[PDB]
């Protein structure tokens, strides 16, 4: 290269650019802007440069997730193909509509009645606008379809409606695709909002050992605890693992972005939980007292507003665990295999492979206490020390077995077992009572007693 | 409980480097190196005979810091040459740095302020020129974390 | 509701002899005043040209300061420790239920609630010789 | 405490709560604030900086010791 | 106009002092002995210069509650690739800086009196800064 | 890094010449041999209470010197004698210079200030003379490098 | 009762803010940057023949103003420069103005009364200038919390 | 604010120069060369019956000036003889000029006012001559940018 300057200067404005270690999502939406199942995009500015529409749902998932104070720097984008796409307006609207399309760049003009008026007036603005787009309106609602191989994305601004994305792949049959692919992600999330198919999806994390998480405007959220006709209740039936919260914007701004905002970045070694935890662009749930109290009982979680701010209030998932809790196993798990898997290789590459007998055995006391256990112990997820009540003692414990131990079965296979290991959780802090007094005049002379208080009655037997 | 370590990396003395006008400098002595102290202190107390308390904020950050060098060292014949010089001519100050290993730094502007005895016995001296700072600010930029606007409940 | 709204409970400052802009002075007789009285009803009297509220007794004998600083009490002392709570999982360093931890709740209580009230002398402290009782 | 330093001067608020839990002993909660900065030395071992902190009140208090004869006491 | 006198100006001041350094025959190398020397050079002509006369601003944001101070990065010989070392190329040096603005428009609100100034409250109590209230 | 030495040639203490009169002095006692010292610091600083700080430059370079001698060495009686001579005659200034092994120099008119103590006891004691300097800038002739107009970055 | 802390932020020496003419000065040394007092008191009394007591309010409120600056400040130079022209042409009238932290202020016109005397030593030296201002009442202004406390006092 | 550095370069005693006559000055003593002081104020100040302030510029400007010298210095002798002869003659007047360092300088006509006092003792004692001049305002002269910051300020 040629350099025309000793020192160069690149100076811009507005701030200063922002690299950690995080755990990407994956948003399943529907789309036809690439072939590939699967991409990783930076920024928000990165999806519109693909031609993603300002508004689309991929769009405001992004747009949501990195505006949190543990947001990633990476996210993930599936693909479903598109068969249709609908904009309802099965509610009240007194104000132009900015409906934004972008065909392979426009942003469709509405004027303000009834939603039948405004949605005859939107289609009569898409024809005659660009003869390859399809749009005719039916009812209370418009219709748009791509004629052609054409990318065409809708997306929304300055109205009061939603855009409803249609397809005919299932999500049961779509997942083990884009798994293919690449599988560095962690959180998932899916766009297609039915109760099967989100029943279909937290089946699938369950067997990968993926985290999933779902919004949903559903009103059964919050009713009698006695009418089991919500998706709530019917993944409580079944025991499975997912994080659910009702909001009404659910179908409208797609806040799981919010909600991953403040997980990713957040190591589970700490053991600290999503109680009390900010989400910028949620809003507080309204519902007054007793709607509150049914959705506790549903684990179905609510964003509630308190002295101003907004806070998140507890992580049960479905089946009633703490969210903390699942984080810390799956935690467990990936960095317990990483650590003796990348001790084998260092020992595989040197000729000298490791080998099973008493005088290699016991090492991994040492591997395994290193990089998972002490690593939880400084940042204080781990509990460590005496316990004055059951007398018991919480320090980590380890258990390798013996070569005169082993089967002769195993010996042929290659493959150890009955590695035991334990490890005490440490519980945060959730709630709290006090039990204040007053006193008005001069309360009386206490007793002048000065002993010793014996601890326990003479008398016994 | 069990003990902690405090900092993955030792504190390597070699690390601490000291910058006076843009060259490096070397030849220490023994024990030790560098020592910044200020002059005055950072909060003044009025107190009250019935008990109401004010306090003010300095504003002066005068320090002084001593240098131990060998007598053996080219440094003693920069700095009395400087010293001449500065003295003939009139400028006086020179930019001082000090980058820590695992603890705070400094960058003010200083000067030289007093010479220091020279002895001459059986074994080698040892020589503290004492350096005045605009400035004795220690800051923490090395460590990364921002908790400063999470604690205080005042 | 005009002379309490702006009134800062830590004060312990009573509704007694405030004026009310707007209401009549009580037109009974000495009789009637003390008929009222007994039955908790308070009265707006007019003495010496001006207007006055009297006693700000409440339905049950109690008098309404003491209501009112018992409900500031319980609403600015939760919200302090909420308030903690917070900002500790904001950092991902929220608190957790250990002896190591535990004890700094009092510096946070001493700090919003009861400090408050004790410049303003809402709180009595110090020795009282009768009983032999710290306050 | 040097990030603190600098914020209070450039803003102005100084006062911060400081307690101290004593293990068998006297205990202090007070109001505090950072008076003068310690000297930072460099040499062969690791060295000591002393901050020290102003407190608004130092009476210790014997919270945790359980006992009331203050009243017994005294034939004055 | 501001944003071309940073440029000119920084650069020069890091060109002036590289070539002093060549000039005796101890030119400045890529090691980490040496490098930490461009925050001394950084802060003595362009940041120093423009603190004095007030065009970067400093200190301390309660809104925002972010420092303004100037802030210098400079990589270390483990982050350096191995192709730049061939070309001898230094890069992913940062600076930050905060500008100061100008007034231009003021407005004023008068208000002249006519029978008597405006009363206040004899509220003598401290003014409260938040409603106790939160739920 | 590689531990560096400083200096080819060790420091040798027969190297440091002391030349009073254009006599050398031979006799010293143990310990130390020759201290310099100033009597006021070089720059003097004026802090201001808003911030503002300005530096003053000392004109006085007045010095003491302290030679350390041992109780049978002739140079006492030669001192005495020259203090006597100065006294009855009024002429008390003669030139000093100081050669340094590996170190700093010094090159001025000198004068006797204060005399010693005398003790008598079991061991042979030690009598330092102290001699003042009219100024004790101390000089880097011997060193060779011109680098304080290389550095510098005021 | 006990200790209490009378402000919430500390009293500091730089928020002080001194303008003179429009501008503001910087500059100042030694421990003490100003200093305002009065020349007469505000009240004299005369005893009486038989007991009574007559107290006179006083019309005189003129006052001084001790600047306290380095020889090194160019603020030496303009007050100099000023006092030239102002003993060439006439004018020696200009507004002051003080706006004390956690204090009392002052806002009146002022004047340049009496020139220091300058001192060449071995330190840096100090300079005082003697500024006399028209009105020397000080203003309580930031101070909040006044107007409901002044109705407070009783007096017959 | 930060900290900051009044000049670039340090005030020097030596740089000071004091002319008399039309030679330089060399023998100073002690911790204090010279120090130069007015007679009188500037101003006057008068109160008035119904609260008006009158003030009056003054129209002297003579002052003092303090030469410190030890009693080893041919400069002594210079003035002494200067003395007699002017008692003898009559001609009294000569130029006095002194050239501060980063600071107000001088530029008038002196004479000799006092004679010190001399004190033969155990040390080397010290001689204070005080010289009178007639004009004795200070000129910022060498301090540059005074004549645009005097156009600045305001005033009426």
């Amino acid at each position: 290269e040629y350099q025309d300057k000793v020192v160069d200067v690149e100076v811009s404005l507005g701030t200063q650019p922002i690299t950690v270690g995080f755990e990407t999502p994956m948003f399943l939406a529907m789309h036809g802007n690439f072939p590939e199942r699967i991409r990783f995009y930076v920024s928000t500015a990165g999806m519109v440069a693909d031609g993603f529409a300002v508004g689309s749902p991929a769009y405001q998932f992004a747009t949501n997730a990195f505006a949190g104070n543990f947001a990633p720097q990476r996210v993930a984008i599936g693909r479903m193909s598109i068969d249709s796409s609908k904009v309802d307006f099965t509610g009240t609207t007194n104000t132009e509509q900015v409906v934004v399309n972008i065909t392979l760049v426009k942003a469709v003009k509405i004027n303000v009645n009834t939603p039948a008026q405004i949605a005859t007036a939107l289609a009569d603005a898409v024809t005659a606008d660009t003869g390859k787009a399809t749009a005719v309106a039916t009812g209370t609602y418009v219709t748009v379809t791509a004629v052609s191989p054409n990318v065409v994305s809708v997306g929304k601004g300055a109205g009061v409606y939603k855009i409803v994305n249609e397809s005919s792949e299932t999500v049961a049959t779509v997942l083990p695709s884009v798994i293919a692919e690449n599988h560095n992600w962690y959180f998932l999330a899916t766009e297609a909002r039915s109760d099967a198919d989100i029943v279909a999806a937290a089946e699938f994390a369950k067997a990968n050992y993926k985290l999933h998480i779902y919004n949903s405007t559903d009103v059964d959220a919050y009713a009698p605890e006695n009418s089991a006709a919500s998706v709530f209740d019917t993944l409580k039936s079944l025991s499975y693992d997912s994080l659910g919260t009702s909001d009404a914007g659910a179908d409208v701004d797609f806040t799981e972005g919010s909600v991953i905002g403040a997980m990713a970045a957040n190591d589970p070694s700490y053991g600290d939980s999503l109680h009390l935890k900010t989400m910028p662009g949620m809003v507080p749930f309204a519902g007054s007292d007793t709607q509150r109290s049914n959705a506790w009982s549903r684990n179905a979680n609510i964003y509630r507003g308190l002295y101003g701010g907004g806070s998140y209030i507890e992580g049960k998932t479905s089946s009633g665990q703490y969210v903390d809790v699942i984080r810390f196993s799956h935690w467990v798990k990936f960095r317990m295999e990483e650590s003796v898997f990348a001790y084998m290789k260092r020992r595989s590459d040197m000729g000298l492979s490791m080998k099973m007998s008493d005088e290699d055995l016991p090492v991994l006391k040492s591997v395994l206490m290193n990089n998972p256990i002490n690593i939880g112990i400084r940042n204080g997820g781990i509990l460590t020390g005496y316990d004055t009540e059951n007398k018991v003692s919480y320090d980590p414990t380890i258990i390798i077995p013996k070569r005169a131990n082993i089967p002769t079965n195993d010996l042929a296979a290659r493959i150890l077992r009955d590695v035991k290991v334990e490890l005490v959780y440490n519980n945060s802090l959730h709630y709290v009572k006090i039990r204040a007094s007053v006193v008005l005049d001069r309360p009386a002379g206490q007793s002048t007693n000065a002993q010793t208080p014996m601890s326990s009655s003479a008398v016994g037997v | 409980n069990q003990s902690k370590i405090l900092t993955l990396q030792a504190y390597d003395p070699a690390k601490v480097l000291v910058f006076i006008g843009g060259q490096r400098v070397s030849g220490f002595a023994a024990d030790t190196k560098i020592v910044i102290t200020r002059n005055n202190d950072n909060i003044s107390v009025h107190a009250g005979v019935d008990g109401e308390i004010s306090n003010a904020l300095s504003r002066d950050n005068t320090g002084v810091m001593t240098l131990s060098l060998q007598n053996t060292a080219k440094w003693n014949g920069y700095l009395a040459q400087w010293q001449r010089q500065a003295n003939v001519t009139g400028l006086i100050y020179l930019p001082v740095q000090v980058e820590g290993s695992q603890g705070l730094s400094l960058n003010t502007i200083g000067w030289i302020q007093k010479q220091p005895d020279l002895s001459y016995g059986t074994e080698v001296g040892q020589m503290d020129w004492e350096i005045g700072v605009l400035d004795a600010w220690l800051s923490p930029d090395q460590i990364q974390g921002i908790a400063a606007g999470i604690t205080g409940l005042l």
